[PDB]
């Protein structure tokens, strides 16, 4: 169980 | 795994892998990052 990642975008 | 790869990847529905190899499905129309598909997981179980 863990949060999603801080995404990103180039 | 119910992810097979009958399909590529939604609109704005990127993935990548973390530290490890948890494949996270990026939400590029919603800039989110999230565990489960934009393409087989969703809202949708029948």
């Amino acid at each position: 169980g863990t949060p999603p990642p801080p995404y990103t975008v180039g | 795994f119910e992810i097979p790869d009958d399909v590529p990847l939604p609109a704005g529905w990127e993935m990548a892998k973390t530290s490890s190899g948890q494949r996270y499905f990026k939400n590029h129309i919603d800039q989110t990052t999230t565990w489960q598909d934009p393409r087989k997981a969703m809202l949708s179980q029948m």
